[PDB]
């Protein structure tokens, strides 16, 4: 069948942080398994994000490599859903060559707090039944829905739009009346005769409709910085946004909140692999988490007591004690056998592959011997070997094949020791 | 190879089977970036803060008033004044103010007027030599503009046809560097060699093209005044600014219209000063030489026809 | 009777991998001993056999493999064999680990340029166009006057039409200096004029003129066509980030200023994903998710290895092939942390490791033969056995690299083919990494 | 440097320590313009109302006055420049282009204000000559070819409004300049004076 | 209807068709006052 | 008398490798002397470069300081001639601030592959007898006109096209100029005035060198050969009107897709016979300066059909690879050192050191006595060759200062006392150990 | 033909005539203002905003590309004493680089 851009990646099988409305994790749901401690902790965090009333708050998701700390944060993003800003960035993603490392965090926070507004708009929407223009200009236009018909004498600044956009009888058109931009939607099915074809609009032609629109606080920073700032939003052309411009935009957005004219929508910055921000970057987070427009900061890390970057100092998670005091640490847990098998089952539903219960058994043993992510990769490879064999289902010997072809790290390093002097630099 | 006339057609010339179509970049236009009526009306700091922005313009030493008050109404005989250099560059206090507060248009027009003035300064600077600027003392206006005194400055270079030839990389030509050139006569088959002379690059080196070209991403807005601001921008923001880029200065646009009728006009200065070697569009019409280079037989026929033409055979 | 026969064009140049034509697997996915240019490496080739089916399956994103093994074991040769095995229609993006160290853009974004460049896309672009001789050209003014409409007469071998157009097209025609009797082309999508030349009907009008005279166009004045464009997501990202399409003064001058790279924001990549998903829904597009190959991966900086944790977990990402020739190095940017293949253990979980291993002397004889007949040379069996001996004494690459100097000596002293005395002479003229490291350690006082 | 690589700053100093010494004539006509007198021929050519063989221009200086006879194509340049009698103007004898300096200082009292700087009446004759020997280092040639100053095009104006950034000049420009100055040394136009680069604190 | 410029062998020559102005009008300097 | 831009430099005596046609080195020829083993090998790689069939080859020229590693590279740079591109880079020149190290190497590679284009065009070359140009009384803007053009043998009238009238007028051609119109391009060019029409002349509208009227038929052909590197073909293609970036060096980090498209269309111009790709040489002199990042770029850049035959000098023993703690041969990672052939130069004897000083005096325009050559040879082995070489200039100048005709042993014993050998300066640096800073 | 501009303004609280200088009128002209538009003028600063056409003219045509707004219910002329806070750094940055003016 046809392929999306969004194909089957590592986390893609998670379609939410699976929980009961008691914030209780059932054993496996919404694509994800186990972690009965960390999923409940992420449940409480998901309600703090979703409620938004507290600002400048953080959680550190930590544990052995391959224990879902990136996964539950992907599940958290899916459960939070659209229309509440979530930004995932890697810890190494802030090290710009044009923009300060500190300013890149100042900016990465502001992508993740929205300003939401609702604008009443007058929109015309109908099939154009007939359209005539004379030789200044005057013209007359007729519009139809499935329910009514209308005629309009046009003004000059519509004539210079309907003529400019080559509108013809039998088109379906939507017009923002305040501006005269013609959104042509297609042609009516009866005038498709002699290439999008569509039903005529319903209800009355002129609708007042509420448009609700969400602009990230950074997207207000950028629009204000150049002759046409918004291009630099896409192109990345702008960095070191002047700090007094943000100072004024905070004071402005604060008075819109206090007039009730706009609603700020707090969200998530997910600084994935935060273990390698510099001590300078942590020193920025130490204070930037202490302002009313700060988002909820979720951080992921797989490090023990380690030297924090740009220093000789060692501290837990590779984060200074200074910043670990701001935040709540959720430990993930290393998986048991039943959980490991059940994860491998849901991956096989996402890969869309069958395999025998003994194949899942040896794959679970491999997954316990070689830290899970390796066993997940063997699912893909073994199904491709069966497809080469014209086999319907992955039998144990097709895993034993793939397990010999593709080494895990531990065997690779062992087979590297017996060639230790042939490789360079060790 | 993956019934017979298909082979014969391809072996004669592949355009009997598939013509080379005119290739062009994939053309893309993303939906225009939507700014709400609200952020347009209330959200722009250039607008909501305009009353405060006036004070940034008023409390400024670049006001002509403050320049005069510093430049000519000092207390001490010796006293430390900024803007002192505006007496030795040819700048009015209102020209300094305009150049600081009207933005890049005032920069560009003042630059074009300075290019004109550089030749006028160079003549006086290179032939005037009596006594001094007054009674053997005082400076004079323009006497901080020393960038004309270099042997290789554009006025002195233009005045000196030997030095002109050492500065060969004109910005609107494809100069490769120097080479020999060999000239062959049609009589006698004699040829002779011209030593180091300038060369353009061959006109066919320029063949690259973006696989994709995008319409410049544009902002839509729900507001009658926002429409006027973006319409005026898309028309080209003003007749001055558009002519300044397109024709090089608005004076050169006013001249271009009637240089149409002159015998010896001087070059246009804007984007119309350039002619890029394929035009501005990246669309490749397939060249007529592709008829030769796609068939080994048509190539063989051409070496035959040129051989036969040199021999005179019908 | 008489014959003529000619062909003056030189060949392609022989490169260090151009004997590699494919993985040389059979239909059951087992390795042949030597086929499609490769020799030996059976497990590492059968593993690549699984990976070329992984690519052609399209299902996965961000799956990755590390070809790991000593210098000269063929790691880049297997990754090139994959590039040949997939064929030209799927993008294989070759990259070297030290290419991420740009001075225009961050390391953590040069990787995203390559990741977006390895995802190919085939677009059925309908272009609609006007072409012909310009028989007439008239701009129209209208009241606030300004130019507001354009009348153009176009002519072809299929008669003539008069077309009415937007004043941006007149500004484009003025820019291209189009005048009556010129032959032109206008795609209405871009609004892009091309002046093809001056119509060949006028070629006699002057004794001396600068023009390219061109024959009158064929078919209708106005016509539509489908171009089957091949493109990559990076080409969509970068073309929108610094726009050169359309015909305004801005696009016309973003085509002149220095073409600096820029840190493309994820909002743009998101809006590109939404657009191309709609071209796929519309049946206008086919996606062809290809391969990124990072040779010398062991010197991506630890910033980059920690970015690859996020990049390889994207639902969008290409399949990624890495190569490493190193043992337990200190990882770059860590000061003093050591890990296998020079890659952090945290990334090393995320890759299927394909171990690649040192050749037997018999595999070296066989590679050297397949290499010699690709460099286009004839070699005597005792000479090739002496190169096999040098392979045991030294390395595969030094042994291969004596071939063309030996053929140079063979033709210089008038032979057709390499004799053992040529290899035995060349072996004394050129030292190798092992034998140089003797004289250079013995004479160490002098350097 | 922060603009350009360490090795290129050495190469620039290796190119500043070599001088051309090139000699050329400057010849110019200048003065207060006393008349423009288009000289008609007594007969026009057939089908024309009148024809001019030359424009007489009267010029004067503090030494004297004389008429010049000039090619009729000059008259367009004499209305491109807003020339009118009592201006002071100049004409490069090696190029034939005419330039306007301003109203002559004789007329500075004809108004209480006028919006133009008056230029002092020239001295020496209406036609002037000197030979002048001009020194340029090969680094001056490298720079003048690397960043052109004759700014009547969009690239040059853009490149002159933007920051005047130093750039890593290619081995090719050095090559082409070495190829041209060898021409002018061989032709006996240009002397070469090799010199010294002194680095203290090496 | 054509003006013509000949760059001619023994001399140059600019020519105007009858009824075109010949915008080559003379210019001659008017006298100043005696004293300022 | 007169002195050109190139003068007597460190290698001006070298004019080729000095091989015979059997590819054996002569003991002394083309200014190279001794050093048979490395010169033999250099001949083989030079013949491999001139063959050009094969790509991405590499050679490392090793050995002690002052033993001809750079000399042999200049020898094959001269024996390869001017027509086949040889690029010298000192290894430090890749550390750009325009661009990354890997860009700077990619440019150094592609600057070292030539594309050779013949341009053949018709030139109308003539004295201009007269021009006439017609302007409409106000009109639409179309012109018309006629050239009359001449040689010592011919005359013809050309009815002019408007797209070339603009060029005749732009470049201000006049009657009595001699011109060379490229009829293919439409471009004018001017050669000076013919001698006659400066007599029948106005007050000077021009002043420049004259030239004789052109001879023979008025319409003639010209051939130009351009050796245009792949790098300047990339830069020309990097943006519209990019031509100043060839000199100015302004373009950093050219888009990979531009290279990818040029690798395709230069191969097409070979298959179309339109332009001939020629391999060439990149001489990365003193390559022990490359950071390990740059070496690891070579490992995979050196494996493409568009790579030049690169040559690397080095003077380093077992040393840490720059930018790391790893000791290796030549200061090169074994990843790269496995990809190349090593030619080792060897120290000199009296029998060739005297012979090098003897060719050197013959290039520097010096005569010395055989006693002076004997003492200078001894100095050139008690101390390095480059010191003895440098004393030749000073000895010739000291002798000329005393109005001598020929250098004598007391001019060399003078100069040796006057300009120090490093080893003697390093000795005096001991007795002043308190006074020089930061010992 | 130029001196200064009289303008009349109306709201559901009354009417005034103002005496705008030509440098204000250059902004009314640039805003494309005509009789019957609803305008905001800031008399200290010459901030002139068109706010759409007055909806008494919302039948000039049946459908035209202008937003129509109701005649303002507020006073024609509002005075407030206001206080501007402005740092020395705002003065430096707003002067040191040539202003937008664009
Ligand atoms: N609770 C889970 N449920 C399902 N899959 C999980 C879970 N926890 C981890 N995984 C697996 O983790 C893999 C990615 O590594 P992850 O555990 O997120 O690394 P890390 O914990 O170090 O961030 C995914 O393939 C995913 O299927
Ligand atoms: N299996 C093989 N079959 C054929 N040629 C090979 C094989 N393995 C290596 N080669 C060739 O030998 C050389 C070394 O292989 P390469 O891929 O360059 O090794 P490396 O892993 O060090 O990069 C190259 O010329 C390569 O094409
Ligand atoms: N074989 C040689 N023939 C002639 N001159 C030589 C020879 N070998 C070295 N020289 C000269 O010795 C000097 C130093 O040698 P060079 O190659 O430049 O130093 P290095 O070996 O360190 O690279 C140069 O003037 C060079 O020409």
């Amino acid at each position: 069948d046809v392929t999306r851009i969004e194909r089957i990646g590592a986390h893609s099988h998670i379609r939410g942080l699976g929980l009961d409305d008691a914030l209780e994790p059932r054993q496996a749901s919404q694509g994800m398994v186990g972690q009965l401690a960390a999923r409940r902790a992420a449940g409480v965090v998901l309600e703090m994000i979703r409620e938004g009333k507290i600002a400048g708050r953080a959680v550190l998701i930590a544990g052995q490599p391959g224990t879902g700390k990136t996964a539950i944060a992907m599940g958290m993003a899916q459960a939070l859903g659209p229309d509440t800003p979530f930004t995932a960035i890697a810890g190494s993603e802030i090290f710009s060559l044009e923009m300060s490392k500190t300013e890149a965090l100042t900016q990465a926070f502001r992508r993740s707090i929205g300003v939401r507004i609702k604008e009443e708009t007058e929109i015309i929407e109908g099939e154009v039944v007939e359209i005539q223009i004379d030789r200044s200009k005057v013209g007359k236009l007729t519009l139809k829905t499935t329910e009514m018909e209308t005629i309009y004498d046009l003004g000059t600044k519509m004539i210079e739009s309907l003529t400019k956009d080559k509108v013809q009888a039998g088109d379906v058109i939507t017009i923002d009346k305040a501006t005269g931009k013609i959104s042509k939607l297609g042609r009516s099915f009866t005038r498709a005769r002699d290439t999008k074809f569509v039903q005529c609009p319903d209800g009355e032609l002129q609708k007042r409709k509420e448009v609700v629109h969400t602009v990230s606080l950074h997207e207000i920073d950028v629009i204000n910085s150049r002759t046409q700032g918004f291009l630099a939003l896409f192109s990345g052309d702008t960095g070191e946004i002047k700090s007094e411009v943000r100072e004024q935009i905070n004071a402005k957005v604060a008075e819109w909140r206090e007039e009730g004219k706009a609603e700020i929508i707090p969200g998530v910055l997910f600084i994935d692999e935060v273990h390698m921000l510099d001590i300078e970057s942590f020193s920025f987070l130490n204070r930037a988490l202490e302002s009313d427009m700060a988002p909820v900061l979720i951080m992921a890390t797989n490090r023990g007591i380690t030297r924090i970057r740009g220093t000789s100092y060692q501290s837990p998670h590779g984060i200074p004690i200074d910043l670990l005091d701001r935040l709540l640490i959720v430990s993930t847990t290393p998986y048991s056998e039943k959980d490991t098998k059940q994860i491998l089952r849901i991956r096989c539903e996402e890969e869309d592959v069958e395999m025998s219960e003994d194949a899942y058994t040896v794959l679970t043993r491999i997954g316990l011997e070689t830290s899970l992510r390796y066993a997940i990769q063997l699912i893909t490879a073994a199904s491709l070997v069966c497809r080469k064999r014209k086999g319907t289902e992955v039998q144990v010997d097709d895993i034993k094949r793939v397990y010999s072809l593709f080494l895990d790290e531990s065997r690779s390093t062992q087979y590297m020791k017996e060639y230790q002097d042939a490789f360079l630099f060790n | 190879k993956n019934l017979v006339m298909q082979f014969r057609k391809v072996c004669n010339h592949p355009e009997l089977f598939e013509r080379q179509e005119t290739w062009s970049p994939f053309h893309i236009s993303l939906k225009p970036y939507h700014i709400s009526k609200f952020i347009y009306r209330h959200g722009q700091i250039r607008v909501f803060n305009h009353s405060r922005d006036r004070w940034l313009r008023v409390l400024s030493p670049f006001a002509p008033d403050y320049i005069q008050r510093s430049l000519f109404h000092r207390k001490g005989i010796n006293e430390e004044s900024c803007f002192s250099f505006l007496r030795f560059i040819d700048i009015s206090p209102a020209e300094m103010a305009n150049l600081m507060l009207q933005g890049l248009l005032a920069r560009w027009l003042a630059l074009f007027l300075s290019l004109k003035a550089s030749y006028r300064l160079h003549q006086l600077r290179s032939w005037g030599a009596p006594e001094g600027e007054s009674h053997q003392r005082y400076l004079r206006n323009k006497d901080f503009l020393l960038g004309v005194n270099f042997p290789l400055s554009f006025p002195n270079l233009c005045s000196c046809p030997l030095l002109k030839s050492l500065v060969f990389s004109s910005h609107c030509k494809a100069v490769s560097g120097y080479s020999d050139q060999v000239v062959h006569q049609r009589r006698s088959a004699t040829s002779s060699l011209r030593r180091c002379l300038l060369t353009e690059l061959p006109s066919f080196l320029c063949v690259a093209s973006p696989r994709v070209t995008a319409v410049p991403l544009d902002s839509y807005c729900n507001d009658r005044s926002a429409e006027y601001e973006r319409r005026v921008l898309k028309e080209g923001g003003s007749l001055a600014a558009k002519q300044c880029l397109l024709n090089g200065a608005p004076e050169l646009a006013a001249d271009w219209l009637n240089r149409r009728s002159q015998f010896f006009p001087e070059p246009a200065g804007g984007l119309w000063s350039i002619r890029p070697q394929n035009g501005w569009s990246f669309i490749r019409i397939p060249g007529k030489e592709s008829l030769i280079t796609d068939s080994g037989k048509l190539y063989a026929l051409d070496v035959l026809l040129t051989r036969l033409k040199s021999q005179g055979h019908r | 009777k008489i014959e003529e026969v000619k062909s003056t064009t030189k060949t392609q140049r022989i490169a260090s991998h151009s004997h590699v034509k494919g993985l040389g697997l059979d239909e059951s996915g087992l390795a042949k001993q030597a086929a499609s240019g490769l020799v030996g490496q059976e497990n590492a080739r059968e593993a690549c056999g699984v990976i070329v089916e992984l690519i052609k399956s399209k299902k996965m994103a961000g799956r990755a493999v590390l070809l790991a093994g000593p210098p000269g074991t063929g790691k880049t040769a297997l990754a090139l064999a994959i590039a040949q095995e997939l064929g030209s229609k799927v993008p294989f993006c070759p990259m070297v680990g030290s290419e991420v160290y740009s001075t225009e853009i961050k390391k953590t974004e040069v990787l995203m340029e390559n990741f977006r460049r390895a995802i190919g896309l085939r677009i059925k672009e309908t272009k609609e166009v006007y072409e012909g001789e310009v028989t007439e050209l008239t701009p129209c003014e209208t009241e606030n006057k300004t130019i507001s409409h354009v009348i153009i007469g176009l002519k072809t071998a299929k008669g003539t039409k008069q077309l009415k157009l937007d004043p941006s097209i007149f500004e484009s025609l003025q820019k291209e200096r189009v005048e009556a009797g010129d032959v032109i082309y206008i795609e209405a999508n871009s609004g892009a004029v091309k002046r093809q030349g001056r119509c060949d009907t006028y070629a006699t009008e002057f004794d001396l003129e600068a023009e390219e005279y061109v024959p009158l166009p064929k078919g209708d004045v106005h016509k539509k066509k489908e171009i089957i464009q091949d493109v990559t997501l990076h080409d969509l990202d970068v073309a929108n980030a610094r726009p050169q399409g359309g015909q305004d003064i801005l696009s016309m001058m973003g085509q002149l200023m220095k073409p600096k790279k820029t840190e493309i924001t994820d909002k743009l990549r998101g809006e590109i994903n939404k657009v191309v998903n709609k071209y796929i829904d519309q049946g206008i597009a086919e996606l062809v998710p290809g391969v990124l190959f990072v040779d010398e991966v062991h010197m991506l900086d630890i910033e980059c290895f920690t970015y690859l944790h996020r990049a390889l977990e994207s639902s969008i990402a290409p399949i990624v092939i890495f190569a490493s020739n190193r043992g337990n190095c200190v990882i770059r940017g860590t000061e003093d942390i050591t890990s296998p293949h020079g890659i952090p253990l945290d990334l090393l979980d995320r890759v299927m490791i394909i171990r690649t291993m040192l050749y037997t002397p018999q595999e070296m004889k066989q590679i050297i033969k397949i290499r010699a007949q690709t460099e286009g040379i004839n070699i005597s069996e005792e000479a090739l056995n002496h190169l096999g001996e040098i392979g045991t004494k030294t390395t595969l690459r030094y042994s291969v690299q004596l071939l063309t100097p030996a053929n140079l000596l063979a033709k210089i002293n008038g032979k057709d083919s390499i004799e053992k005395e040529h290899v035995e002479e060349i072996s004394e003229l050129f030292y190798d990494a092992k034998s140089s490291a003797k004289i250079l350690a013995d004479q160490q006082d002098k350097y | 440097s922060t603009e350009i690589k360490k090795t290129e700053v050495l190469m620039e100093n290796f190119r500043r320590a070599i001088g051309l010494r090139i000699k050329e004539t400057k010849e110019v006509y200048e003065g207060e313009v006393t008349e423009l007198t288009p000289c008609e021929t007594e007969n026009p050519m057939g089908g024309y109302g009148k024809t001019i063989s030359h424009v007489i221009i009267g010029l004067k200086t503090a030494k004297g006055t004389k008429q010049l006879k000039l090619d009729p194509s000059i008259f367009e340049s004499l209305q491109k420049e807003r020339v009118e009698a009592g201006d002071v103007i100049y004409i490069e004898a090696n190029s034939g282009a005419v330039k306007r300096q301003g109203r002559c200082d004789t007329y500075a009292t004809e108004f209480d204000l006028e919006a133009e700087e008056y230029v002092p009446l020239p001295k020496g004759d209406v036609h002037k000559k000197k030979e002048i020997i001009q020194d340029v280092t090969l680094h001056d040639l490298d720079v003048a070819n690397a960043r052109p100053q004759g700014g009547q095009d969009i690239l040059s104006m853009m490149g002159q409004l933007m920051k005047p950034k130093k750039t890593e000049i290619t081995d090719k420009l050095r090559g082409e300049i070495n190829k041209v100055v060898n021409k002018y040394i061989d032709q006996g136009i240009a002397e070469l004076v090799p010199g010294v680069l002194f680095v203290d604190e090496v | 209807p054509m003006v013509r410029y000949c760059s001619g062998a023994q001399g140059s020559t600019l020519s105007f068709p009858p009824g075109v102005p010949a915008p080559t009008a003379v210019s001659q300097r008017p006298s100043p006052s005696g004293p300022p």
